[PDB]
């Protein structure tokens, strides 16, 4: 598949608005969030199928954004997206996050970071996601 | 170390073994209990969080290592409210017009061109196996207590491919998904296929089209063997089960044919843990001695609280490719059951015949053979697909 | 090697040699007695023999292979200048199949001749007979050269002591550079 | 990636495969046909014309071949033989037989074609003109019964079509051969069948019965996952539907 | 072009001969000479009968200055 028709563009223009914010806040985030609506990008007649890749490949994405190469502020950007993309999907069940093994550890160590940074809104929406359990355990995305 | 890595960007992985793959991702989740199979609790909206506030504040201010006020107001700042664009109310079949996104847009140019009278339907998108599959066994749990999964088991997707090639597109390949266990056998996933190779019959009874054979190839031939990083791992539970791999091994060792050395041993010997398998990279599988089957390990990954918890399913069927029925030249609408050779009748050799174009173009009343043929059942692949 | 079922050669090219021989021997007459073998290498002209051999054969297959495909399996090292013997003995085997009144009526070409190789052999000397009145001569000079060894003017006068002496006033460098002569090759 | 199609394993210097094993050789002497024969190629124009030039020069080598080889062996005796009036005599023989040879070319394509029945070299045009890609019988049985000029090839009249439905029941359906011959427009059964089991109300089901209806559903639960059902693929084993 | 313009120019300095040609030449060998020889005797046969009438001077030191100068120029320009 690749990247769904359109996603990239959003997902690109929404990290790069945040990122010129110049802000870790979460609140930022989500007021860009509500501004834009990008949580309605999961109805539109999107059969359950349909719904279920598409949410699959959007997480997928999100997580490449989320990985590095890429600096605090991006990253915690795409960690939101991450975020807010799992809980406003409308799949039964909720599709979760693909992890690779060599990645699992790397992002428990960024978790741990942020901890350390004093940036609380990260390391808290990182446990909400464990919490509800939105990474499968994969080799890779 | 068994570190996957891709070894062609987004087409095959490394290899490395199973079980100390999976060892490795047990120990990374092992305790902290994101890889158990019990239901965990769900993010909500800050005006209903009060009631499990006090089971995720404590907890959240230990991890995080900051206070309980820290915590609460953490959960109270990242509460769904902030993010809910869409309220619980809404359909999914319409596109909300107040959105800014470029990804709507596109799914807006798509649904209006498809709303006229000749393009309005509610028909397939691309595709119908994979969700019908996935909402059949998805989150379900067994009846009985020997078929649970064990927590933490690994899940293998696992490709086979159909006999029967396009040979004419090089991009899709037909071919069904089968997702096994890690400490599953490869025994219970051969006993598993259903190929056509398995019903295939045979012999020549134009004068008497009624005395067909009576034992499919399933009951006179049961040879099988899987082929992974050099090893052959042949069946021979039962005395029609023949260790093909050395008629393999006598003619490719003796000349420099492109292949190395390769290894035998039975098929009831390994697990899905014990074999050392790439991710991506083809493989080889083959039953009857002539049927082939390319096989793809297209991903690996511990069991989800989510995931079809019912091992009677298992092995567990979630993709499959489609074939098409091969119909006789007389109607040329019905599946054919039958197919001749030297026949005088049919214009070309050779021809497809159905049972009722069959019988009664080749024999008269009393079944008596009628002019030049020869004849064969036949049973076609694109129906038992 | 072709006599052989070698693992490193398909069983689909084995024939008997003794066939192989004598239609090679025979085309090979053929090549020799429209001179073509005179005054060049033997050795591609047989190897071309055997080649319209093991086509005819079995055209089947073996229409579809080339000269370096045959070579390979062969393990030869065949010369140059093989190709051009190979075309210059379709252009004789074009014109040997003009006179049959099948192949005249069939409209054959350079490849799809070689499956009648035998019927063109089973009558070769009429035939071949008869192509020669219409003999073979190198295609350089078959140019239909209109003018062959033109006379030369006649120049054989030579004056009486010395037909000029300007040429002399040629012949000599004058000292202006004759001083500097010494000076660039050193 | 696209290497490793089947055969799995292909010699790299070759391409030949294994030989022949113990189960595959007693399939082939049990008569199990595989799935590579199911594989059937459509004519093309291009073949089809390719086809007719290849019978038209079977006929014409057939019907030149006494001929020309006795010309050929009268010109050798008279070249050998010094006798004047007996090589006369082959003159005169070898004018016949150059006479014969002009006629034969003379001749039409349509009279070279002949009759239906004609024999022909199948083998030497299976393996030489066509280069075994169609086998010998395949390419007999489509000239003999689909190409060859004296086939009714044209479109079925509405008086032929309904003196078939009449007289197809007359016997019975059955011995289509005799049902094509009482049609009287030199169809044959293989056409006859054809057309009526296309306009053959018993055969295009309209109609429903219990047992269809019993193992329709039979089927449907069995495979049937979600939305997802065998539509046309119960057909194998329901008669007369798509 | 100008190659060959200097071919003949040598041609009337120094003659129909060609090894002192080729050595002043810095990569021209005698059967290489001897070659453009064969190939412009057909057409400017004229041109080599104008080389030998006229007695103008030949050297190393002035015309090693114009070969390089004029082969300088001519592959700053081709
Ligand atoms: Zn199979
Ligand atoms: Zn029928």
């Amino acid at each position: 598949m690749g990247t769904p028709p359109g996603l990239q563009t959003d997902c690109e223009a929404l990290l790069s608005r945040f990122q010129e914010t110049d802000s870790v806040r979460f609140e930022d985030f989500t007021e860009l969030w509500r501004n834009m609506k990008f949580g309605t990008i999961f109805c539109g007649r999107m059969r359950n199928l349909e719904k279920n890749m598409f949410t699959k490949e959007a997480l997928a994405l999100a997580w490449r954004y989320f990985l590095p190469p890429y600096t605090f502020q991006i990253r915690v950007g795409a960690l939101y997206l991450l975020y807010g993309l799992y809980n406003t999907q409308l799949c039964q069940p909720k599709q979760k996050i693909r992890v690779a093994l060599k990645d699992w550890d790397e992002v428990l160590k960024f978790q741990q970071d942020l901890v350390n940074a004093q940036h609380f809104d990260a390391a808290y929406i990182f446990r909400k996601l464990r919490l509800d359990r939105a990474f499968h355990f994969t080799a890779m995305p | 170390c068994n570190f996957p890595e891709y070894e062609l960007p987004e087409l095959n992985t490394r290899a490395f073994h199973v079980g100390a793959f999976g060892e490795l991702w047990r120990g990374r989740l092992r305790g902290a209990g994101d890889l158990s199979l019990r239901e965990p609790p769900a993010s909500a909206l800050p005006g209903s969080q009060a009631a499990d506030s006090d089971r995720e504040d404590a907890a959240v201010a230990r991890d995080l290592d900051c206070s309980l006020e820290a915590a609460a107001e953490l959960r109270a700042v990242c509460g769904l409210d902030k993010l809910k664009c869409l309220e619980d109310g809404e359909d999914p079949e319409v596109i909300p017009e107040n959105t800014d996104l470029v990804t709507l847009g596109v799914r807006k140019r798509f649904l209006e061109h498809r709303e006229e009278t000749i393009t309005i339907d509610r028909a397939c998108r691309q595709e119908t196996f994979v969700y019908e599959m996935e909402s059949h066994a998805i989150g379900k749990k067994p009846e009985n207590s020997a078929d649970m999964i064990e927590e933490g088991e690994l899940i293998l997707s696992v490709n086979i491919l159909y006999p029967v090639i396009f040979h004419k597109h090089k991009e899709h390949k037909p071919y069904q998904t089968m997702l096994v266990l890690g400490s599953q056998k490869l025994t219970q996933l051969r006993d598993s296929i259903r190929c056509v190779s398995d019903l295939q019959i045979g012999g020549e009874f134009s004068n008497t089209p009624d005395q067909a054979p009576e034992h499919i190839s399933k009951d006179l031939y049961k040879s099988a063997f899987f082929y992974f990083e050099g090893t052959f791992y042949n069946d021979k539970r039962y005395p029609e089960c023949r260790d093909l791999s050395r008629t393999i091994i006598e003619w490719s060792e003796s000349h420099d044919r492109g292949y190395g050395k390769f290894q035998t041993a039975r098929m009831e010997d390994f697990t899905f843990n014990d074999l050392c398998i790439k991710l991506g990279f083809p493989y080889l599988y083959c039953h009857q001695g002539d049927c082939e089957h390319v096989i793809v390990i297209t991903d690996i990954r511990l069991v989800h609280h989510d995931d079809c918890l019912d091992r009677t399913l298992y092995p567990l069927l979630i993709k499959k490719h489609w074939l098409w029925t091969r119909k006789c030249f007389v109607c040329k609408m019905y599946t054919a059951r039958w197919v001749t050779n030297n026949d005088s009748f049919a214009p070309e050799d050779p021809c497809f015949f159905c049972d009722v174009c069959f019988r009664m173009l080749h024999y008269d009343s009393e079944g008596n053979k009628l002019g030049e043929f020869l004849a064969y059942p036949y049973v076609d692949p694109g129906t038992f697909n | 090697k072709l006599f052989q079922a070698s693992p490193s050669v398909p069983a689909k090219y084995v024939e008997d040699k003794e066939k192989m021989l004598s239609r090679t021997m025979q085309l090979v007459e053929l090549a020799n007695e429209t001179w073509l073998v005179t005054g060049r290498h033997p050795l591609p002209v047989i190897t071309a023999a055997t080649f319209l051999a093991w086509q005819s054969l079995q055209p089947a297959d073996r229409l579809s292979c080339s000269l370096a495909r045959f070579c390979k399996l062969a393990n030869v090292d065949l010369p140059y200048p093989a190709s051009s013997r190979l075309q210059e003995l379709l252009a004789v085997l074009l014109r040997m199949a003009e006179q049959l009144a099948w192949l005249r009526v069939l409209r054959l070409d350079k490849r799809s001749v070689v499956k009648h190789i035998g019927d063109l052999l089973q009558h070769r000397q009429s035939l071949v007979r008869s192509a020669f009145r219409d003999l073979l001569l190198p295609p350089c000079m078959l140019k239909s050269p209109k003018r062959i060894c033109p006379v030369p003017p006649v120049s054989t006068v030579t004056g009486d002591e010395n037909i000029s002496d300007s040429e002399i006033e040629q012949y000599l460098r004058t000292p202006q550079e004759v001083r500097d002569f010494q000076r660039a090759q050193a | 990636m696209g290497h490793f199609m089947k055969p799995y394993f292909k010699d790299k210097v070759t391409g030949v495969g294994p030989p022949a094993n113990e189960d595959t050789r007693e399939k082939a002497a049990q008569g199990i046909k595989a799935f590579e024969e199911l594989l059937v190629t459509k004519w093309k124009n291009w073949e089809k014309a390719l086809l007719r030039k290849s019978v038209v020069s079977d006929r014409l080598q057939r019907l030149l071949q006494p001929k020309l080889l006795k010309l050929e062996y009268l010109h050798q005796k008279q070249s050998k033989v010094s006798s004047e009036l007996e090589r006369q005599a082959l003159e005169k023989q070898g004018r016949e037989a150059e006479k014969e040879i002009q006629d034969i070319n003379q001749l039409p394509e349509e009279a070279l074609l002949g009759n239906r029945l004609d024999s022909h070299d199948w083998e030497k045009i299976s393996n030489i003109n066509f280069e075994g890609s169609r086998s010998a019988e395949e390419i007999r049985k489509f000239w003999q019964n689909s190409e060859h000029p004296s086939i009714n090839k044209q479109e079925w009249s509405r008086e032929e079509e309904e003196r078939l439905q009449a007289i197809a029941a007359a016997h019975g359906h059955l011995e289509w051969q005799k049902i094509a011959e009482e049609l009287g427009t030199s169809r044959s059964a293989f056409q006859c069948l054809q057309k009526f089991q296309q306009h053959n109300k018993a055969l295009k089901r309209k109609e429903w019965t219990e047992e269809e209806d019993r193992m329709l559903t039979q089927l449907v639960q069995e495979m049937r996952v979600g939305s997802h059902i065998p539509y046309r693929r119960i057909v194998y084993y329901m008669e007369g539907r798509d | 072009n100008k190659e060959t313009d200097m071919f003949f120019l040598a041609i009337s300095m120094v003659g129909t001969d060609f090894s002192m040609i080729g050595q002043l030449f810095p990569h021209r060998a005698r059967i290489e000479i001897k070659n453009k020889f064969k190939r412009e005797e057909k057409t400017n046969g004229w041109r080599i009968d104008k080389a030998f009438q006229e007695k103008r001077p030949f050297d190393f030191d002035f015309f090693a200055h114009l070969l390089q100068k004029v082969l300088a120029e001519e592959e700053k320009r081709k």
